[PDB]
């Protein structure tokens, strides 16, 4: 409750205001057009008005710390929260969040949604996120009660399970892919399905040190941005040539086709000129064009997607495709940020996909045992060392691995790798050295 | 809250955890029984239970999940067999050790 | 009245249904989508927040991305699916910036489409569904809970969006920037979502050592835990008094404290928000894809801005300043972080008029010394002077 | 003289042979045509080639540990050295080295070197160092009677004092500066001399946690590497415009002057290219070359030094000179090798140069205090933060001061700083936030 | 035998003289320089080894810069005292490298000093003033003590120099290259000198743990400082015992042990030399200049290649190998840093035919992370077949 | 070697050295006098003997010189004056400390 003059202000203007929107839902709660006995109070997101308008006056969060409630059989799913100002705000006393398993590059139908909807109308505060950061569908909301009847409702009647949370695996989440990309280099929503559907067990039961997340990529623009926010990123790439479509290209240089598919027609950058928006910011500087004719060394191509990217109609990516996969992605807590450090240069992407489920589950053996408590397989690599993760993995050590060689002389050395071991008598040193 | 039960009295939170391990006695196990979906207490119930309790008098927190099976013997599968709402919400709460925390 | 789903809290393992994960999406596509996937031949950008897409078989596939505000109702949601039914055969879709894009098979649907959803507007006035967010342009900014929803927030996060948003709408109705620019938000250093990999980046932050409840500390938290919960080893096992009796707790350093509140995440006898010691600190240079340049982490430029809500106009002012210098002295395809890759740190300062302060100089650990210049290369700027 | 097999394979080849040189020095010792009394053994030379011959052998060196010697009011300047096989080479048992301190730039006169050789021949082994790294002139070889002696001759004969060793401020050296180079902005010979005359007592007297050293060049192209070997570095500069000669710049166009004064001309690299070699080689592309007409956006260059090394006889360093001041470089130990810090991007570098003198000072009374045992400066920054040494120098913080700003959110504030300061109570937040 | 100076060892600190430092080097300039000294218009190399000054007013010096193997006797230092004097007046320099540059004011006697210095070679044969070193060359080489006088020592110094020189001396004495190529060498890894910032760098390292003399180490050594001098923690205090005795000692976990030898540096007990385990390992594209690109560290690139006296055959091959590869491949002022940052690690080695071990890998602390490769961006090589 | 003085025997090294500190007794420091430049011991030599036993028998270390001058109230100079060869190869040597180690 309930008077809000500081939210007030975030009606004004034109982006879609979320305030609006809440006090459209504590309307249509209050109105009730369909009847329904709601299970938490109808007055929830009035509540969450109120708390929320408490917060920008104080400046200060208004929500007790942490929270442990669930559905039985998991470990994980559900975001306990309960409000600091119980008397204040009895609507959201209880205002837990429910992580919904989200079908892959969130691609929906009406009558699903809809669906949903009518199930969080009942049972919840009638809010949501659209959707959490990893990708799962998030109810906004709702009491302990409920919790149970949400996850019976939803298993039995819409076929949906909940998302994860806590020290395991986490609702992983694609590009769309092949669905809608002609860059496309596999099919991220199958593996990322197949896979989810696969570690289940991982993902609804705590069994690791921390939490871990599976993100995929068709390719090295990075849609879902897999390398930055995933444990364990898969992004697709070719193996052969980029295919050139000369004729393609000539409609390019000719102002038929506009560069980057019309990207940046909100500006005049003057007429495409080839020479300084592609041929000269290919990174590697491997890419000719004379006598009107455009060609790629491929050998000396990093594949970081410019060329194709500002010449799609004239530029395809190669047809012997794969994925490369690249690990220990994190947030800064505890020793620092990390993106994914490329582990496999270039795997095989196909369903059942069990050239990439062998590196996962060969890394959660070693991880799961070796990772301390709240240990990111980011940290533990720091930890432990790179070198451990390859042995593990039976990955054999190649240049592609690192961006520079090592600059300081600490090198370790396995005893069998050196003539004589490190068994050695000071005794017998002596009689040539002595003291 | 003080949850009044067999003529014990146990200082909880929302999510019905003990607020002082001190205070932990059999009869709060016999109370929260149902409320984490057992009927009956077993022997391997109450191994987990006294590893739990052991290992934070020992340690100062709870153990480790891998920890917990490879001593105890017991996956995580036969785990949650025995507390349905998991080693943390359930074992830990129903051995007295304080509310988990963290991102989740 | 109680509405049961058929639970049974007595036998709750009773028909329990487990592990069937999420519902695939081949459910869910559209026939257009359904029968070309892995088939297109190109793409085209037609106007800002239209995409069209062509299949090798001739069939095409029109998009229309509209902006969202993430936090939203049900009733949004079900206004979505009205429109999906309308125009789309009842597909929709969102994009991993939570954007909604609907989906039509050909061009006089698109058209009926757009011209329909640019009449929807809240009663107060936003846009419900502003067309947009395609090529050179900010698209929505990827953001957290803040104050709606989290207990470790040192700012809020739906309604510093909103109000960045608004100053930098024509920027997300328009393509005229050198190359995308990505904003994102984390109400604290857990940095949940993109804000270490974005354009522009903000997170909340503290100014301010916890407070310890040594009453309750033993009781409600794992000692251990909180103390390796600690970047900089500020926190230690200590004997404190509670009514004059002896209770362990723990002791901070307040000198090697930098406020990151990792100890009161896993220790709610730690609280440490504060109104006026939280605020925003700004980065930018950061990006994920590998588009000429390798992918870069965000820099703090701005160590530390004051929350004001409910417009944050302090922070929104800087973040407006960046992008209109940004557009201006960035050439084609230049991202933030490759501009001033190109133009130097004390030019970025000089050109954006912020003000630079040791804070920004890194301090944590080893990898800290690789963060200062070891060259003679600089230019001279009014710093200097 | 002792079989020699390995050591005289490297008599072969066309480079300047040691062994051939330390051979020659035996001989004369031998037949010693000055009737010298030598002070140490006349075959010492011949016995550390016997045992630099056994340590080829064998693959390992046969030095004793470390050795403690010197001279009287000074706490270094000598390296004791002992063989472990002094029945076996009786002339090196003992083989310390003296360090001697070197005029700035290592300019000589023969009167002056003969001098040294002649005391050297007679208490020494004959054998040199010419120089050694840090600079100094290395006499390799005697016994601990003959180090007062040779001190004894070195201050009140030929007017040289010792070199420094160990924890305390070592031998400063510059590149030739003025002597020889237009490139030079400041007299990095007179600096050098003066503060290695101004700071005697520092050297000669251990009173630092570590050593440190000194080292001053005279613009960026770095010719005494300070930047990669002192822990304070000068290094010179300008800050006005850089003086092009349009007409020279002609006779490069023209083929009148070579490139890079002549430095490639070995090998057949095509006609000069201005556009290629200098301008399109700028790091910061601040150089234009349009109708025969050469320009620089001064503003936007960093002196890289590139265009002027490549046509100095058209483009010459600024009139408004000084220098910047780089501090930290250390090798490997402990924590990683680190190269000079931006820490004054410019100051003043005239005589008798009190500005960088009170630089060095600031520096000193902090680390003296601060640093821990054994601790280099450059470890000290890391440790207590560049912050630190920034406020300690009375320096302003700077964009210039970072390569690139944190991307930790890890950030210290000062009290101060921070309305309301850090002293809380939990009992009033407690009112607001029900636990 | 005793010759005395005058010292009385009976009265030590009477007569001492102190603190006079160096002679003052003006006191060394041919008068063409001290004359034109910071008046210098531009310079010319004529030849290899060979320079010129010229003056703003006209004057003129010739420098000729000759090789030298810095460890040197008192006569070979007076032959070139004996060349300055009938050539230069008397005077001469050494250079940064090492070097000897002889200085002139006239060509004809510039031609005179030149075709005297090819005169000058050694019985055995070699140039004992062999002229080069200038512009785009392998000059001299940086280099340490050796067996020839250090205790530390992981390898020689004069020795394995001489070899290279020997190898590459035709670079020397040419101007061939696409820029300098500095070569550097330490025995060990103190890294005294300039390993860590060169072209091509060559530092000795053990690959065995040291051996504990137990029944004198607290006696020889101040515990604390073994255990403080640790890169890696492996050295811990104990209370050994040692034939029946009782004594306080060090344990060294092998497992944490990289063998840098800073114990030993620290700790006489802790020797670890070792005739087989012994060698060099190879570094690249290190600079100290700030011409275009800013100054870098050289990077491991052969982990370990064995010691084998007199020419250590294995090493010079490969450093050679890397010249030849470099000087055919890369672009005109290209440093080999350069030339690598322009083809990219992975076609350096396939280029080179070196081979990649794990051991290049950083594992050290926390930096080590940025040194892994965090990007898509990578070449199809040899490697990944 | 081993130093026969005053009717002891101390085993020394090549620079003079106690190969042993348990083995330091008064008779040392008579004995190391005139080696170091010292003609007559004073009570501030004494002091300085004094502090260095104590810091190395409680730490297991030699002090550094901020610390010996610190404590001491003796500035280097004096230090200097007292012993001619300085704290280390003058003091620790006639204290009995073991040699000083790493560079120089
Ligand atoms: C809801 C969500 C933010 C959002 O509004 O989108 C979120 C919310 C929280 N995150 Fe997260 N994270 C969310 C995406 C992320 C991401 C991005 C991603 O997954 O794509 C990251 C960065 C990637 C990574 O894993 O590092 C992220 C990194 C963190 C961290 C830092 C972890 C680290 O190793 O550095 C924490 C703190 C921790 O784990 O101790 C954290 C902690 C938290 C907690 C659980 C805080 C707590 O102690 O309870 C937040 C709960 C807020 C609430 O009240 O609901 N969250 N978090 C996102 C998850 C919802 C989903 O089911 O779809
Ligand atoms: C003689 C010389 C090598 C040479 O052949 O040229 C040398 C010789 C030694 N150096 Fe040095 N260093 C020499 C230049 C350097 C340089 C380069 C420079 O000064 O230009 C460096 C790198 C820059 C720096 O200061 O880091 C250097 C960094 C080291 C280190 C590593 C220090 C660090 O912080 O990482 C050590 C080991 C240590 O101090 O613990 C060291 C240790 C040593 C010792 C004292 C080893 C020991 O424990 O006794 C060596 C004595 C060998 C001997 O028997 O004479 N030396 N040392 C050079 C000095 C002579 C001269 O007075 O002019
Ligand atoms: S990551 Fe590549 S395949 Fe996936 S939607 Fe983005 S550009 Fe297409
Ligand atoms: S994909 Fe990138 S590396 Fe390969 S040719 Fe195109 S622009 Fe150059
Ligand atoms: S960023 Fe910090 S405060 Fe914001 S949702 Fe993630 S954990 Fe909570
Ligand atoms: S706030 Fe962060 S820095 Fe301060 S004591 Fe807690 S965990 Fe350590
Ligand atoms: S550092 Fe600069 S001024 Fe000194 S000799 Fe080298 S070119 Fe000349
Ligand atoms: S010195 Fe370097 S930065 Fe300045 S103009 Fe010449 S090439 Fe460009
Ligand atoms: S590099 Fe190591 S082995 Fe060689 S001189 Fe310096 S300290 Fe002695
Ligand atoms: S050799 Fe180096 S890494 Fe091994 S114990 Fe000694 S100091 Fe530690
Ligand atoms: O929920 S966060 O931990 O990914
Ligand atoms: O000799 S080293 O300490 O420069």
């Amino acid at each position: 409750k309930h008077p809000t003059p500081m939210l007030d202000e975030l009606e004004k203007g034109p982006w879609p205001s979320f305030v609006s929107d809440i006090k459209q839902e504590c309307d249509n709660r209050a109105k009730n057009p369909k009847g329904l006995d709601y299970q938490i109070p109808a007055e929830c997101p009035d509540d969450l008005l109120g708390i929320l308008e408490l917060s920008f006056h104080e400046g200060e969060t208004h929500w007790k710390h942490g929270g442990i409630v669930g559905v039985f059989g998991y470990g994980g799913g559900v975001i306990g929260r309960y409000c600091d100002q119980p008397e204040m705000f009895p609507g959201v006393a209880h205002f837990h969040t429910v992580r919904l398993a989200q079908p892959a590059a969130k691609y929906y139908t009406a009558e699903y949604l809809e669906a949903i909807c009518d199930v969080w109308d009942l049972r919840g505060s009638g809010l949501t996120n659209m959707h959490g950061s990893t990708g799962d569908i998030v109810l906004l909301g709702t009491q302990t009660p409920q919790l149970e009847e949400i996850f019976f409702e939803m298993t039995h009647n819409l076929n949906t399970d909940l998302g994860g949370s806590g020290s395991n695996l986490r609702t992983p989440e694609s590009c769309l892919g092949i669905s809608r990309c002609e860059f496309a280099c596999y099919d991220t929503q199958l593996m990322c399905y197949q896979l989810t559907q696969d570690y289940q067990d991982e993902l609804h039961r705590p069994a690791f040190p921390y939490k871990f997340k599976f993100k995929f990529d068709g390719c090295p623009n990075g849609c879902v941005a897999s390398m930055a926010r995933s444990d364990f990123a898969v992004i697709g790439t070719w193996k052969d040539d980029i295919k050139i479509d000369q004729e393609a290209v000539k409609a390019y240089v000719g102002g038929e086709f506009k560069p980057n598919a019309g990207a940046h027609a909100g500006r005049d950058w003057g007429k495409f000129d080839i020479e300084a928006e592609v041929v000269g910011l290919c990174p590697t500087g491997c890419m000719t064009y004379e006598s009107g004719t455009l060609s790629i060394d491929n050998k000396n191509c990093t594949r970081c997607m410019h060329c194709i990217n500002t010449m799609p109609r004239a530029l395809k990516i190669g047809d012997e495709r794969g994925a490369s996969i690249l690990v220990g992605a994190k947030a800064p807590v505890l020793d620092g940020a990390q993106m994914g450090s490329l582990l496999i240069p270039f795997i095989a992407a196909e369903e059942p996909f069990d050239e990439v489920k062998e590196v996962i589950e060969n890394i959660w053996e070693w991880w799961m045992e070796e990772g301390k408590n709240r240990e990111r397989l980011g940290e533990t690599m720091k930890r432990v060392g790179f070198q451990k993760l390859l042995e593990v993995t039976g990955t054999k050590a190649v240049p592609q691995h690192v961006s520079e060689p090592r600059h300081n002389p600490y090198i370790f050395f396995k005893e069998e790798e050196v003539p004589g071991g490190w068994s050695r008598d000071i005794s017998d040193y002596r009689k040539r050295h002595m003291r | 809250a003080v949850v009044e039960f067999a003529g014990s009295a146990f200082e909880v939170d929302e999510d019905g955890f003990l607020n002082a391990f001190d205070d932990w006695c059999p009869e709060w196990v016999k109370y929260a029984k149902g409320s984490e979906g057992i009927g009956a207490g077993s022997a391997d119930h109450q191994k987990i239970i006294d590893f739990l309790q052991d290992y934070y008098k020992a340690n100062g927190i709870a153990p480790m999940v891998r920890i917990l099976s490879k001593n105890t013997g017991f996956a995580l599968k036969e785990i949650y067999e025995l507390f349905p709402s998991g080693p943390g919400k359930g074992a830990c709460k129903m051995a007295g050790l304080p509310k988990p925390t963290g991102c989740v | 009245a109680f509405i049961s789903s058929g639970y049974n809290p007595a036998k709750p393992m009773e028909n329990r249904i487990t592990d069937i994960g999420p519902r695939k999406f081949t459910e869910f596509f559209p026939p257009v989508i359904a029968k070309n996937a892995g088939n297109w031949d190109y793409h085209e950008i037609l106007e800002p927040g239209i995409l069209v897409h062509v299949a090798k078989n001739g069939d095409k596939v029109f998009t229309v991305r509209c902006g969202a505000a993430r936090l939203m109702s049900t009733s949004h949601i079900r206004e979505a699916c009205e429109i999906a039914k309308k125009f789309c055969n009842g597909h929709l879709r969102f994009t991993t910036r939570n954007n909604i894009e609907f989906m039509v098979d050909n061009e006089e649907t698109l058209k009926a489409l757009v011209a329909d959803l640019k009449t929807r507007k809240f009663a107060a006035g936003s846009f419900k569904f502003p067309i947009g967010g395609t090529g050179a342009s900010i698209s929505n900014i990827v953001h957290t809970q803040g104050w709606v929803y989290c207990h470790t927030p040192a700012t809020d996060a739906s309604g510093p969006v909103k109000a960045v948003m608004d100053e930098l709408f024509e920027e997300f109705t328009s393509m005229r920037l050198p190359a995308i620019v990505r904003v994102s938000l984390a109400c604290c250093i857990n940095m949940c979502g993109a804000v270490h990999c974005s354009d522009i980046g903000l997170v909340g932050i503290h100014r301010k050592p916890p407070m310890i409840d040594h009453e309750n500390l033993a009781e409600l938290c794992e000692i251990p835990l909180a103390v390796a919960a600690c970047p900089t080893a500020a926190v230690k096992p200590i004997t404190a008094e509670v009514n004059g009796q002896k209770v362990k707790s723990v002791a901070i350093n307040n000198d090697r404290c930098m406020y990151c509140g990792n100890c009161y995440t896993m220790c709610p006898a730690l609280p440490l928000s504060d109104g006026t010691g939280d605020g925003i600190a700004i980065m930018v240079g950061g990006k994920i894809s590998n588009r000429i340049k390798v992918p870069s982490f965000s820099k703090v430029v701005v160590a530390f801005v004051p929350n004001e809500p409910p417009r944050w106009p302090t922070m929104a002012k800087i973040v407006k300043k960046i992008v209109e210098v940004y557009a201006e002295d960035a050439r084609k395809y230049e991202r933030i972080g490759d501009w001033i890759h190109r133009i130097g740190w004390e030019t970025f300062y000089e050109k954006t008029g912020l003000e630079f302060s040791h804070h920004c100089i890194d301090d944590f650990r080893d990898p800290a010394y690789y963060t200062w210049r070891q060259s003679t290369q600089f230019k001279f700027v009014s710093f200097d002077s």
